[PDB]
């Protein structure tokens, strides 16, 4: 489970409770569109 | 760096995902 | 029905309103001018 | 990544359309 | 009337004031100066 | 997108006109 | 005169001061250091 | 455009001038 | 010790605590992620 | 400049480490 | 512009310096 | 005395009176670290 398409649109808070079902390790990071990485 | 644990959210002004989050 | 000329100008509500009339499974994404994509 | 559901809104200081809105 | 070098300096409201005395139809969009266009 | 009826407005930190406004 | 190099330092107010001082037709931009210009 | 009687004042987080103001 | 890999997601609180445990004489600085060094 | 003493820490929009800290 | 009198200070999102400061 | 290696980490008030101890002259900018100069 690498990508989350579903996630597109929705909000900071339901998109890290879908991730944390699916992957209870992740390091969620929070960054504005076009930070350059 | 890939970081198989990492999730990085890029946010709109409003804090939607803007983009397709995958992990990295 | 890819674009709204006739929206420059007005704010995101009317904005926002205007497209979920149009396309209603539109997922409605607010950035910056100059936000490099 | 061409989505053909998003619609992104590019907005000024003012937090009105600065640009004509497309699908992608 | 395409541009207006007498506004350098001025308000964005005088200056919105102006712009719509002499383009009534004009959509007035207000950026950061340096903003990529 | 050149826009006949657009006229984008570039303020400083006081908000005041700092170059030319012209249509676009 | 075209240059105020005794302003390095000075406050933004102080600065408009000396300017307007010595050129009274001054239209005054204030932005932030490392705008692309 | 070179503007004979506009001055741009670049100020730092304290708003102290940071250059050596031009007309320009 | 020159890296926090177990670091990356914690807050800035929990990090300084970390390398200042590891490394006394760190002088940490914090930036926002994408600034160009 | 490398400073052996130094450590940045790079932060996301909540302030957490986006990136891994090292010297330098 | 080199400037002998001039001090510049980079600061972090906490305001502690962040690079050696230097004249110029 | 060009240069503070001794100021790295420290606040910009603890910098502006070491620096105004050893060059009375200077005139202090205070910008964010990566502003393109």
């Amino acid at each position: 489970k690498t990508e989350w398409p579903e996630l597109v649109g929705k909000s900071v808070e339901e998109a890290k409770k879908v991730i944390l079902q699916d992957k209870p390790e992740a390091q969620i990071i929070v960054l504005p569109v076009g930070t350059i990485v | 760096e890939y970081r198989i644990d990492r999730v990085r959210l890029f946010v709109d002004k409003l804090d939607n995902i803007a983009q397709v989050p995958r992990v990295g």
